[PDB]
């Protein structure tokens, strides 16, 4: 429904993707 | 000097330089006690998320080929890895860590555009990073 | 490591080489000459594998996760009750039918599960046994 | 997708799926 907008809009890659890149972006940003 | 067909079509088949995309590559053996890690001769019909063979036939002079940008993890150049799942599900399917199931599984190198360093500690412990990603949605300006 | 066996096709016997040597092997027998006898029970004499573990202490362990290599080879495969001389002859020939996905029961361990594996394994004592079988008539390259 | 992708492919479609995908869709969410 919207667990699997929300769990494959961001497994375009199971490995880095969007996935460490807002870890990169809460370290980014305090 | 054949050059034997042993490093002919082991020698890479240009494959996981090209196939998986051919860089975030990584650390760890061709092999120690053979009792443990596993999906070891059984990743589905294959061991197409493995390896087989051959440090000195490509390691020492196969090239540059394929990339992504530079270095670092631990240490450099004596043994390497090989698949598509990296390091999010490269450790919910392989390799846990520190020290492992057998007797703990030692040492690599790695290459992929994340900046840094080691790859064991906090990249590869079955980090769930997907799971807490739900905890930015409001994180670090919001009222 | 810690290996061996209890047989033949039901009503288990527990003989003096299957059972009653359980002295610096597992001992706990009284209930547990009850917990494998609905494991290998009413399913048929061929071979009927026994994996058995090992302990710290006692007792309570798996079973088995296949039978095969002659098992579902002597059901109807084959026709191989596969004579002395063990057979120039075709003592019994088939196809891969009662080979192939008798035993979709092979894919838990042999280590490779896609089905020209653990089916050709189990053509080892079947297929290769003199009279080498068929699996097609040889799939035709073009 | 961290420099570039998610920039500003803000600036063109923000307040409309930020003041929303917070309290909407991903309200629609696990």
């Amino acid at each position: 429904m919207a667990l699997d907008i929300e769990r494959i809009k961001e497994e375009l890659s199971q490995a880095t993707v969007l996935e460490l890149k807002q870890l990169i972006d809460a370290l980014k940003e305090a | 000097m054949p050059n034997k067909r042993n490093v002919e079509l082991l020698a890479t088949l240009k494959e996981n330089l090209e196939r998986a995309q051919g860089s975030f590559f990584l650390v760890n053996y061709q092999g120690l006690p053979a009792k443990e890690t596993h999906a070891l001769r059984q990743a589905l019909k294959q061991n197409g998320a493995r390896l087989f063979v051959a440090k000195n036939t490509l390691i020492r002079l196969a090239l540059k080929e394929l990339g992504l940008p530079e270095l670092d993890g631990l240490q450099g150049p004596s043994a390497v890895y090989e698949d598509p799942v990296a390091a999010a599900k490269t450790l919910v399917q392989f390799a846990k860590s520190n020290p492992k199931g057998i007797p703990q599984v030692k040492s690599g190198l790695l290459q992929g555009q994340i900046l840094t360093a080691k790859d064991v500690e906090a990249l590869a412990e079955l980090p769930t990073m997907d799971e807490l990603r739900a905890e930015l949605v409001g994180v670090l300006q919001a009222p | 490591a810690v290996v061996k066996l209890q047989l033949p096709a039901g009503k288990a016997t527990p003989a003096p080489p299957v059972g009653p040597a359980l002295g610096q092997h597992g001992a706990n027998i009284m209930e547990f000459v009850k917990a494998f006898n609905a494991a290998t029970a009413n399913m048929g004499d061929a071979i009927v594998p026994v994996e058995i573990t090992i302990y710290a202490d006692r007792s309570f362990t798996f079973v088995t996760k296949t039978p095969p290599a002659s098992y579902l080879i002597r059901k109807a495969a084959g026709l191989e009750k596969g004579a002395h001389k063990p057979g120039r002859e075709k003592v019994g020939r088939i196809t891969w039918e009662q080979v192939l996905e008798i035993a979709k029961q092979k894919m838990p361990d042999l280590n490779t599960t896609d089905l020209e594996a653990a089916a050709r394994m189990i053509a080892g004592s079947a297929r290769s046994m003199g009279v080498e079988v068929v699996g097609a008539p040889e799939v035709k390259d073009a």
